RNA sequence: CGACUCUUAGCGGUGGAUCACUCGGCUCGUGCGUCGAUGAAGAACGCAGCUAGCUGCGAGAAUUAAUGUGAAUUGCAGGUUGAUCAUCGACACUUCGAACGCACUUGCGGCCCCGGGUUCCUCCCGGGGCUACGCCUGUCUGAGCGUCGCU
RNA sequence: GCCCGGGUGGAGCCGCCGCAGGUGCAGAUCUUGGUGGUAGUAGCAAAUAUUCAAACGAGAACUUUGAAGGCCGAAGUGGAGAAGGGUUCCAUGUGAACAGCAGUUGAACAUGGGUCAGUCGGUCCUGAGAGAUGGGCGAGCGCCGUUCCGAAGGGACGGG
RNA sequence: CCAUCUAAGGCUAAAUACCGGCACGAGACCGAUAGUCAACAAGUACCGUAAGGGAAAGUUGAAAAGAACUUUGAAGAGAG
RNA sequence: CGCGACCUCAGAUCAGACGUGGCGACCCGCUGAAUUUAAGCAUAUUAGUCAGCGGAGGAAAAGAAACUAACCAGGAUUCCCUCAGUAACGGCGAGUGAACAGGGAAGAGCCCAGCGCCGAAUCCCCGCCCCGCGGCGGGGCGCGGGAAAUGUGGCGUACGG
């Protein structure tokens, strides 16, 4: 149960903050879990999604064992687009269907210097937390 | 004195408020003079005033003012209180010696009207309901 | 292609003004091209030229005022621009020295009878 | 109006009486079960464990 | 005659735009604004109309300097210094 | 209008009493704030007594209470002088001092 | 009136510029609730004050 | 039989009730408690590739610099030595407005210093800096058959 | 008042023991919103008047052109301004809404354009008047007063 | 006779007040004719010469996937 | 007549500063009604309230007795409980209405003028040198200027000195 008096548990306040968070909070919010192999390798559970990571779709009409590369991340709509998930409209042109990152798992990451810095920081903090828990 | 500024007579209302030309101002002429001097010289601070002469139709007062931003007083520890912002327009807020006399300030059985800050404060304290949480 | 403020700082005023003039004439050409009908590529460049002009002007002003206040730091009277800019009320408070100094009578009193640290047994 | 009588005061003796009555009733299996608590396996409802 | 026929004669205006408050209340003949009292140094404001007071109070406009000082205050009016460069 | 039988009452609600009403919904918060300030000062003065300076013995000045004994405002100069305490040093070593009080007895 | 002051002409210019309809690419943004310009003024109906 | 009228039901209209939702209120409490001639509050006019309103901003005009963050913004186009967001300490901040050269038409000036005409010899054009009231301390220039002193 | 069945609907709801209330409508010429009969009714009647042919067009009593017959009759139903209006002006396009019938038309809607001054006015002068300073009054924001209880000229030929 | 102060000069924090402002937390409150007038381009549109007066207006759908294409009509508007 | 002091009073785009206006929930100083109640109404009441004017701060105001009491005496101001709907006022009608003591929250005391003594022992400003200077200060040097004896500073204020 929350005991900090300076953080709110009000439903309307939380929803307002969620729906008007700025883009650099949207990046934090739209994070998705790593695969089992990546989790065991990096000792990290979740990672904010980037432009060209690939994904397994876990829930929804498009769940399956297809590795799909993300094409772009629409933070305004809280959505990512995957190069394989898509549907054709009336005229026949094909448009991407939005998938929320929370229903998404990374197969392997795009290892940029900032990405590996973030991974090492997360792993170090988790390991020191576990060592304190010892 | 002070006659009521009403058009001809016409202080419309009940007869108890029909008076025009026998009323008296609540503040003294010394206080009026200090406030006039302070209003004219808005960059100075009024300290005190004294009587220097009078006649049938005039009263003459000399009033001391202090320039609060002069170094000669800003560097003197015991007179730099007047340079504080709290002491702006003492004559307009009735804080000088002459102005205080009209407020009925005092200690003892003669001055029960101003227990607390002033008449306003005493009236407020006496005219509210203390609706406690439990009652 | 991209004009940045990091590498404009070391340059002196003359070539900064020259570059500003080149940016201005480029912006004028962009505007006339926009009116007579130009490519979307040329239309988009208007914002980047405007922002480059803003960067150059900002660097010029920053260096100029830095030099001015560096030159004026050693003088009693400064321009109102270079004087500290906080609230009008705080600008006319007693400064630290005239707020801290005390009359020597009080100095004598607090020297003769200072506060003591003590405790009493239960 | 905000000055409605929101709060009430109860006598201290009455509060202590209510506390005593609640404590005494907590020791009767019939009342505890009728409160809905599942204690059919509890060895002894005045359940006491050591200070460990 | 006192109604529709008379309504046709009105072709010269009493008020114009005020140079201070911007409303169309500057009486020309009296050369005085009926909303803010422009020639007077102090603005016209009576508290027998809270609606009028709240229509043009401090929180209504741009607040282009008070808004800035409101956030400058949260750092003790820090001035003359910059964050450490990279 | 009076009913059959009862008391004549004079409720003092003929003014605009509803504008000047003091609700006490901040009473617990006030108590908490006073406590916090109390402990803050107690920590501030590290070994000194939390209550403050000692005070003197006085008799209540009335036929109703002259049998009782209060805590006074401060020790008077006659008592300090006959106890061998300087009026200026008493305040800084923890004795409350006032010069108004006399000593008839 | 043909005779008019500079500030009157400027105010008229701003009011005239404000009278255009909305761009067609507005109504199909994402977070949009605007269907049309509801502040359009016609010279016969509303007389601009002044 | 047919038309018309009435009643009940099905369906379809008209209308927008009810229900369920709620980035909004109301009330209570907490900490702080800060505007302005270094030009406030307020108003006006402008600023987006496509922009009317709302919002943001001020000729550096939906923003510059700096710091943090770390790959977007998005309705369509266009183009990691750091995109976008946030913070905000540097810089900038049009016209009115206590509003300040005089007046409020944006009309008419004065003084000083620069650049064009000149090649200062004056006009003319452009640019920059001053030109409000009251009041304090000091400076300078004064006035008085005011009180005196030497000639 | 309630419980079931059937239909629609798409995300929350109720029983019992207590607690609390902004807790039950037929009316108040009640408030807001909606809808009837009246009723396809009253009405679309002030200032003499229209007709023929063609074109465009899905569509013509009303548009355009040509012809005829009329009216305004120079104190006009003509040609220009002031005040006021503020883009209504011009060209092209449309016929959803508006122009109380209709429209191929419009002062409607939608895209674009359009106002060029030493000499035409403002700008200057003063009129009736308005209004600062000095002064006076005023608790006070301020008010009176316009030469009146003012050291009210910052100019100049010339000479040094 | 007693009692008690020493006027006509000055400074001074804390306990106290707070329907404005900044930033927060909560509720046996209201749930779009309610709750602020204002959940929405609201002190907005609009009215009055002016002082001033002052609204109406929330909900497709999980995702626009917002109905390609054929056909009648000038089109609105229909059938597939 | 002239020259020179002092006094009083002017002029400045003289050097350097300061005020104006806004918000106004809370605060201080003025001015200040009538609805209403009295089953009418004029004194009263509404009410020293609304409206009006002025002036601030983060709180304001008040404040260290020309006090309360009459006791075996208390001891600045402010705030809460109680005193108390009491003493009292009132066409003694309607109505209005405190204070002391007592328990608490908090708690902090001081400074001039005068009387006198110290060679004005005092203060402001300009120039140069040294320190850091984004709350313009400290030290030294100036036969630098001014204020001030029509009184600046040290001692000192009712608790005595
Ligand atoms: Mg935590
Ligand atoms: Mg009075
Ligand atoms: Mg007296
Ligand atoms: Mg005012
Ligand atoms: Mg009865
Ligand atoms: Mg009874
Ligand atoms: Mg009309
Ligand atoms: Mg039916
Ligand atoms: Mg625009
Ligand atoms: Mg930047
Ligand atoms: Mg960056
Ligand atoms: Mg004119
Ligand atoms: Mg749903
Ligand atoms: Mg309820
Ligand atoms: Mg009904
Ligand atoms: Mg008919
Ligand atoms: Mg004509
Ligand atoms: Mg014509
Ligand atoms: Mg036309
Ligand atoms: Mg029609
Ligand atoms: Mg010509
Ligand atoms: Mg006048
Ligand atoms: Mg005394
Ligand atoms: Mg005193
Ligand atoms: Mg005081
Ligand atoms: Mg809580
Ligand atoms: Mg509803
Ligand atoms: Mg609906
Ligand atoms: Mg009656
Ligand atoms: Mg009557
Ligand atoms: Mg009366
Ligand atoms: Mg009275
Ligand atoms: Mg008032
Ligand atoms: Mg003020
Ligand atoms: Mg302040
Ligand atoms: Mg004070
Ligand atoms: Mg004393
Ligand atoms: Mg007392
Ligand atoms: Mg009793
Ligand atoms: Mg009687
Ligand atoms: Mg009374
Ligand atoms: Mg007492
Ligand atoms: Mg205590
Ligand atoms: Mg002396
Ligand atoms: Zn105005």
């Amino acid at each position: 149960m929350k005991f900090n008096p300076f953080v709110t548990s009000d439903r309307s306040k939380n929803r307002k903050r969620h729906f008007n968070a700025p883009s650099h909070i949207r990046r934090k919010i739209m994070s998705s879990p790593l695969s089992k192999e990546l989790r065991q390798k990096y000792n990290v559970r979740s990672m904010p999604i980037r432009k060209d990571d690939e994904v397994q779709v876990v829930r929804g009409h498009y769940k399956g064992q297809q590795i799909g590369k993300v094409v772009q991340v629409y933070r305004k709509k809280y959505v990512i687009y995957i190069e394989r998930v898509q549907r054709e409209k009336a005229n026949g042109t094909t448009v991407h269907v939005g998938i929320h990152p929370s229903k998404v798992v990374i197969t392997r990451l795009k290892l940029d210097k900032d990405r590996k810095k973030i991974l090492e920081r997360k792993a170090k903090s988790r390991q020191v937390g576990k060592e304190k828990g010892k | 004195g002070r006659k009521r500024p009403v058009p001809k007579g016409a202080t419309y209302g009940k007869p108890v408020h029909h008076g025009v030309n026998q009323l008296k101002f609540a503040r003294s002429l010394q206080s009026v003079a200090e406030e006039r001097a302070g209003r004219h010289c808005g960059a100075l601070r009024v300290l005190n005033s004294y009587w220097v002469g009078e006649d049938s139709t005039y009263k003459f007062f000399e009033v001391i003012l202090i320039d609060p931003f002069h170094k000669a007083i800003r560097r003197n520890p015991d007179t730099q209180w007047i340079t504080k912002p709290v002491h702006k327009h003492r004559e307009m807020r009735g804080l000088t010696s002459a102005g205080r006399k009209s407020r009925g300030l005092g200690k003892g059985h003669k001055f029960h009207h101003t227990i607390g800050g002033s008449r306003r404060a005493a009236w407020r304290r006496r005219n509210t309901l203390q609706l406690h949480r439990y009652r | 292609a991209k004009i940045k403020a990091r590498d404009l700082r070391g340059k002196k005023k003359e070539e900064l003004l020259k570059q500003l003039d080149d940016l201005k004439v480029e912006l004028s050409q962009l505007r006339v091209a926009k009116v007579t009908g130009g490519a979307a590529s040329k239309l988009s460049k208007i914002r980047v030229v405007r922002k480059s002009i803003a960067r150059v002007l900002t660097v010029i002003n920053q260096t100029q005022k830095e030099n001015l206040r560096k030159f004026y730091k050693g003088k009693k009277y400064k321009p109102l621009d270079l004087r500290p800019k906080k609230t009008r009320a705080m600008r006319r408070r007693l400064n630290k020295h005239e707020e801290s100094l005390k009359t020597k009578k009080q100095q004598r009193k607090e020297r003769l009878y200072p506060l003591r640290k003590y405790a009493v047994k239960a | 109006k905000t000055w409605r009588r929101w709060h009430r005061r109860v006598n201290t003796t009455q509060k202590r009486y209510a506390i005593c009555s609640a404590l005494a009733a907590s020791a009767l299996p019939a009342l505890v079960m009728s409160k809905g608590h599942r204690i059919e396996e509890v060895p002894e409802l005045p359940l006491v464990v050591e200070d460990k | 005659t006192k109604g529709t026929s008379s309504f046709g004669k009105r072709r010269n205006k009493t008020h114009t735009l005020c140079r201070r408050c911007g409303s169309k209340a500057y009486h020309l003949q009296k050369s005085t604004c009926g909303k803010c009292g422009y020639p007077a140094k102090r603005k016209r404001k009576y508290n027998w109309s809270a609606k009028a007071k709240r229509r043009n109070t401090t929180g209504t406009g741009r607040m282009r300097h008070l808004k800035i000082v409101y956030r400058r205050f949260r750092h003790g009016f820090r001035e003359g210094t910059t964050p450490k460069p990279k | 209008a009076p009913s059959r039988n009862g008391m004549i009452l004079k409720p003092h609600f003929h003014k605009d009493w509803q504008r000047r009403v003091a609700t006490w919904f901040n009473q617990p918060a006030r108590k908490i704030r006073r406590r916090k300030a109390r402990q803050a000062r107690a920590r501030r003065i590290a070994p000194r007594p939390a209550a403050g300076p000692i005070r003197p013995i006085v008799r209540c000045p009335t036929v109703r209470y002259h049998t009782k004994v209060r805590a006074g405002r401060g020790f008077s100069l006659e008592e300090l002088r006959v106890a061998g305490i300087h009026k200026k040093v008493a305040r800084t070593i923890g004795i409350s001092v006032d010069p108004r009080r006399r000593n008839k007895s | 009136s043909s005779h008019k002051t500079f500030r009157i002409k400027r105010f008229l210019a701003k009011k005239q510029k404000q009278n255009r309809p909305i761009p067609q690419w507005i109504w199909m943004k994402t977070g949009n609730k605007i269907r049309y310009n509801s502040k359009r003024r016609h010279w016969r109906r509303t007389k601009l004050g002044l």
